[PDB]
């Protein structure tokens, strides 16, 4: 009933949540884009970006079936195996970097 | 002053305070001597390098602390 804990209710779901930092990305990208150049030109990027974002959530869509969705479901397990992947190579490949 | 002083020598004093406190230096001396090879030097050293040059002497006094001050 209180609406700070609908909020907090519905901050839970992940792909709601980021559903609705894309929308407000995407009306942001909109005023840019109705007012003259270079403003237009930064809300086509705006507007490129949010596809970045809207073919990964046809990842939730494809959950449904029920061969993909658990394969889904493992992507974002072994991502954060990857992230101690990233660390460490981030040492290394800086360390060659400052280097050469 | 007396509750307020004991807890700034307990945080100070607590191993995992001296641990992040060595790290934010660690890390800050890896930022440092990352801008002075990076960018040119000149023949006397730079305000970036004499505080490289603190730091690894220091850490070379430190180093033989735990020579001399260890068990047997
Ligand atoms: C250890 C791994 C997993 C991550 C570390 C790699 C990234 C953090 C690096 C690799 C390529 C980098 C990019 C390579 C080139 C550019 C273009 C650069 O833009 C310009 O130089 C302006 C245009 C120009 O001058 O040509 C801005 C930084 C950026 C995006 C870099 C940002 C940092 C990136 C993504
Ligand atoms: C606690 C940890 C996580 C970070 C601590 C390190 C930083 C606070 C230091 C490390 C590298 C430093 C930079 C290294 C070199 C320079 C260039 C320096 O510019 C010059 O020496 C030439 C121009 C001038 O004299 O201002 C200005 C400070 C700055 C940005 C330093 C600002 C402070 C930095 C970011
Ligand atoms: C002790 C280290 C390992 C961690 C703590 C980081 C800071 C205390 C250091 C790191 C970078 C330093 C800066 C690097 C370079 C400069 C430029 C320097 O500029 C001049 O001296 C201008 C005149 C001249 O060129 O002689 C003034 C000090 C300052 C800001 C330094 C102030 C102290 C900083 C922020
Ligand atoms: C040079 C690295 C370090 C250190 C820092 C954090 C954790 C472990 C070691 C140090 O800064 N001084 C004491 N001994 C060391 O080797």
């Amino acid at each position: 009933g209180k609406l700070l804990q609908k909020v907090k209710v519905w901050l839970q779901e992940y792909w709601n949540v980021t559903d609705l930092i894309a929308i407000l990305l995407f009306s942001v990208g909109m005023i840019l884009r109705l007012q003259d150049q270079p403003f237009r030109s930064d809300g086509r990027v705006i507007y490129c970006v949010n596809i970045i974002y809207w073919y990964i959530r046809l990842l939730d869509i494809f959950g449904v079936n029920k061969y993909l969705g658990p394969y889904v479901m493992m992507i974002g397990k072994m991502m954060i195996d990857m992230m101690y992947f990233v660390i460490i190579m981030l040492v290394v490949l800086m360390s060659f970097g400052v280097a050469r | 002053l007396i509750p307020l002083g004991r807890k700034i020598y307990e945080f100070y004093n607590a191993p995992i305070v001296k641990f992040w406190f060595y790290t934010l230096a660690y890390i800050g001396y890896l930022m440092l001597f990352n801008y002075i090879v990076l960018v040119k030097m000149e023949r006397w050293p730079s305000t970036q390098e004499w505080i490289v040059i603190s730091y690894i002497f220091t850490l070379g006094i430190e180093k033989m602390r735990e020579i001399l001050m260890s068990e047997p």
